[PDB]
């Protein structure tokens, strides 16, 4: 029942020879240079690999063995993992692993996963009651090592994480974990304590690299496994021990604190940028999906720039208390420094397009809708001229008027119902109408 | 073996089905744009009917959803020619005086007129597991909701433009594969002054049914239809070989007709 | 290729998404494989698998024939046709006489 | 020479293969059906369950290999969905409008190659 992870097999993964496999730590760091992290959510992949990269960090601390490119492993990290057995422990009292003291406020164990619905989150998409269904101990890793990145506000008395709104999360590719790790390597000044080391008594102006990088906002004890016959709803994979309930307990993050997670995308007043999608399409806002043209001004002015890589962008919306959706896009770039108004023009896309739909023929003021026809065919042109992401962020064979072709050809289409008669006057203004280009402007 | 109705609806100009911003939902098809009713909507305006309720484990629970699975199976109402939206310029009135001749209220919405095409599906397996053998009730059940989804309509801005009609064309077949005949109007129906709306959209679905019989549908097994107008109104196929096994003129003799095919029950 | 209305273009570059097949040999795929996650294992409690997927394409014509449409057309009302050389008529008007 | 491969017509006014990234009321489609998807629709027609179908029908025909030929690749067309509109939702319960989004595919075909056992 200690379930240790540096032995058990707890991190799903990939083999290049087409072989899925459910894997140990010590499997993994050994054949990075052979793997491939697997998970569907890419929530779960970022906070897994911000994991693997933290213990690399640590690692690299206290053995002094800096990873090269275009290698397989840098020798000694294992030996070194496993003489801090005793840290990295699951329940069994004694020094637990992102679990602090226990406490009376009890929760169900889903609360810690957004997807699943709990305490009176209507449940529609996935069918489940809350001290009814179970989690297997690596969706419980995978749960825990979620709130320095993932967490949001709760109700009265219940704040975020040391990240406020959670951001968006920019970051480096590769083709395994050895070559994304090795890509995306980037030591820092202040260490600091890790969180898995158990001192979290910091009190500092400044904080460290590991310490707040595995900055848990929450003060969590998840209870001992029940015997039963069921399946984890979250992976399905059948299992009979099963945990069902955790206790929980809110750390307020205190203010004047200064921490960057070397990840994310600030705005110009440093107030953590985030995805701006929702489900509604009111006045101010235009469904248009894939909100990648956002955050590709900050982060490609200040140090996030390597010219060549692959940017996999993890993109996580929510409003209030209220996770609304997540996605992830991978964008080739090569380099090719460009200037910043298209830049600027790009990373205000959202806006540009609700000025395309609320343009009517009439003469009533910014109380209208305009034309909704056009947001229908919005979302498909919006994502036929994303396949070229990349060029137009280098602007070296892409531009806005090269993309103001995609919607030539669906605003043929939209134009004979708008305008159906066969006169010469509804034939001018269907030509009329083929015209309306999006605008960029900041 | 799969039950499984076809349906031709003529609409006066109304909104049946918005979306959040108040437009008729649309969809696309045949390389143009043509008008749409959610088939949710459908199901839901069917389910919730007070006539249908009070007309017939549960009959609506095996029928309709809540593992159980329904029978029932409601495809988005697609229309047999290319969408015409317009706009109505609506004001609102004071009937105190003022300074002016003011309004109080100026605004624009949406309205469309569509000849739907429905396809509706029952399993008549899944039915009969769903009630542990019986019959006679599924019977039941299968003409409650053929009465049911010949006489109802959607809610929606029907206080402002009332568009209560009714089907010009029903026809209801036996058959396995579950194949559904919206690639009849790939085409968008124009109309001539020789014909109406609904008269060339079912002349096309005769079409597209003789151009079907001659090609996939073998001599494996027969198919078995029925097509239904109100008092003869329109006819699928003149001759054509009958290309309908029978022409009816009331809704109640189609019923007892499918009824006598499925179980001989009345 | 089944073609549609007589009228209606198609496409000239048809893209085949298929899965990527190791032999043995390649034991290590290229680099514009791609991962999706549709392996299934269960379906109530649903759960995935990544595998690796390849994507081509056909030109069609040399890969692929374009088919042709079946006999059919719009739907006309019938206009009737008009013949009194015909004998039959040149008897009926015969019998009514 | 007995047959080797099945071929499956998947052309449709309106398609929806799912994606891995919806995960929420935003349910999102792929470009091609997916191995999952028409996996369910072979196990549909065959007539076996959800329960019965993992223990030895996925893992037979999980062995076979597929690939999709694409003849119209469709419009991605958007549906404003709301769930629970006059009438009470589940979780004790509450008077709310669930809001979602769907997504379509609308005037798409796709060509399935499945190779396999001749059985
Ligand atoms: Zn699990």
């Amino acid at each position: 029942v200690m379930y240790n992870l540096l032995c058990d097999n707890w991190v799903n993964v990939v083999y290049l020879s087409g072989k899925p496999d459910r894997i140990s730590l010590v499997q993994t760091l050994k054949d990075a240079h052979c793997l491939q992290l697997a998970y569907s959510n890419p929530m779960d992949r970022f906070t897994v690999f911000r994991f693997l990269l933290a213990l690399g960090y640590w690692c690299f601390a206290n053995t002094n063995v800096e990873p090269e490119p275009d290698k397989p492993l840098p020798v000694s990290w294992i030996p070194w993992l496993e003489e801090n057995k005793e840290y990295f422990e699951l329940f069994g009292d004694g020094k637990r692993f992102f679990q602090a003291d226990p406490s009376s406020r009890i929760r169900a164990i889903t609360d810690l996963i957004h997807e699943i619905p709990t305490a009176h989150n209507l449940c529609h998409f996935k069918h489940v009651t809350d001290y009814i269904d179970g989690l297997c101990e690596a969706c419980c890793i995978k749960g825990l090592l979620r709130l320095p990145v993932f967490t949001t506000v709760g109700g009265r008395g219940i704040g975020a994480g040391i990240n406020n709104t959670p951001p968006f999360y920019l970051l480096w590719h590769a083709n395994d974990l050895a070559g994304m790790l090795a890509q995306n390597w980037q030591p820092w000044d202040n260490m600091g304590i890790p969180a898995w080391l158990g001192s979290f008594q910091k009190e500092s102006r400044e904080v460290g690299l590991l310490a707040g990088m595995t900055w848990l906002p929450r003060k969590v004890y998840l209870h001992d496994p029940v015997p039963g016959q069921a399946a984890c709803c979250s992976c399905g994979l059948p299992s009979e021990a099963l945990v069902y309930s955790c206790s929980i307990e809110v750390e307020p993050v205190p203010k004047g604190l200064e921490w960057k997670d070397p990840h994310g995308v600030y705005t110009d007043q440093g107030k953590s940028l985030q995805s701006k999608i929702k489900l509604m399409s009111n006045d101010r806002y235009t469904f248009a999906d894939r909100d990648w043209y956002s955050p590709l001004f900050s982060y490609l002015h200040a140090e996030g720039n390597s010219r060549q890589g692959k940017l996999w962008l993890v993109g996580f919306a929510s409003d209030k208390a209220k996770s609304i959706d997540i996605w992830d896009k991978i964008i080739e770039l090569e380099g090719t420094d460009t200037n910043d108004e298209l830049l600027a023009q790009l990373a205000n896309r959202a806006t540009a397009l609700n000025a395309m739909r609320k343009k009517p023929l009439r003469g009533d003021f910014k109380k209208s809708v305009g034309t909704p026809q056009i947001a229908d065919i919005i979302p498909h042109a919006e994502n036929r001229i994303a396949i070229n992401a990349g060029k137009m962020t280098e602007n070296r064979g892409y531009s806005w008027q090269d993309a103001d072709t995609e919607y030539g050809e669906l605003l043929t289409k939209v134009a004979y119902s708008l305008e159906p008669a066969q006169t010469v006057d509804a034939r001018l203004k269907r030509g009329n109408f083929i015209s309306r280009k999006p605008w960029p402007i900041i | 073996m799969l039950i499984e109705i076809h349906m031709i609806q003529n609409h006066s100009p109304a909104n049946l089905n918005r979306d959040d911003l108040g437009a008729p939902k649309t969809c696309y098809f045949g390389g143009v744009l043509r008008s749409r009713i959610s088939s949710q909507c459908i199901k839901r305006s069917i389910r919730t009917s007070n006539d249908f309720k009070a007309l017939l484990l549960a009959p609506d629970i095996a029928l309709c959803g809540r593992t159980v699975e329904a029978a029932l199976q409601v495809a988005h109402a697609i229309s047999t020619h290319i969408a015409r939206p317009e706009i109505d310029y609506f004001v609102a009135a004071d009937d105190v005086p003022g300074e002016d001749a003011g309004a109080g209220h100026i605004g624009e919405s949406m309205f469309a007129s569509a000849c739907f095409y429905k396809y509706f599906s029952i399993d008549w397996e899944q039915l009969v597991k769903n009630l542990k053998g019986d019959t006679n009730l599924a019977a039941h059940t299968v003409g409650a909701f053929l009465l049911a989804a010949a006489k109802t309509n959607p809610s929606g801005k029907q206080n402002s433009f009332a568009a209560h009609n009714y089907p010009d064309g029903i026809l209801v077949e036996f058959k396995n594969s579950p194949i559904s005949y919206a690639n009849a109007f790939v085409r968008p129906v124009s109309v001539v002054k020789e014909s109406d709306l609904v008269e060339q959209s079912i002349g096309q679905l005769s079409n597209y049914v003789n151009d079907i019989r001659l090609g996939y549908y073998d001599e494996q097994s027969p198919v078995i239809g029925f097509w239904f107008s109100p008092n003869n109104r329109y006819p699928l196929g003149y001759k054509h070989s009958k290309l309908a096994s029978r022409n009816i003129g009331n809704l109640n003799e189609l019923v007892g007709a499918v009824l006598d095919y499925i179980g001989g029950f009345k | 290729l089944q073609k549609r209305w007589h009228n209606e273009p198609l496409p000239q570059i048809l893209p085949c998404v298929m899965d990527w097949i190791p032999g043995y040999d390649g034991e290590h795929a290229p680099d514009d494989a791609e991962i999706h996650y549709d392996l299934p294992v269960s379906f109530q409690p649903p759960r995935h698998l990544p595998r690796f997927v390849i994507r081509r394409e056909l030109v069609v014509g040399e890969d692929v024939q374009v088919s042709r449409e079946t006999g059919t057309s719009v739907w006309r009302p019938k206009g009737t046709r008009a013949d009194y050389n015909n004998s039959e008529y040149k008897k009926v008007r015969a019998e009514r006489l | 020479a007995p047959p080797n491969t099945l071929f499956l017509r998947l052309e449709g006014a309106l398609q929806s293969w799912g994606s891995n990234e919806a995960k929420f009321a935003l349910r999102r489609t792929a470009d091609a059906p997916t191995k999952s998807g028409v996996l369910g629709l072979l196990c549909a027609a065959m007539g076996i369950g959800r329960a019965e179908a993992a223990d030895s029908w996925l893992p037979k025909l999980a062995n076979l290999r597929m690939g999709v030929r694409i003849d119209r690749p469709g419009i991605r067309w958007w549906d404003f969905h709301t769930v629970g509109a006059g009438q009470r939702m589940r979780m004790k319960t509450r008077a709310e409008t669930l809001l979602s989004r769907r997504e379509y595919l609308a005037d798409a075909s796709f060509l399935v190659a499945l190779q396999g056992e001749p059985e």
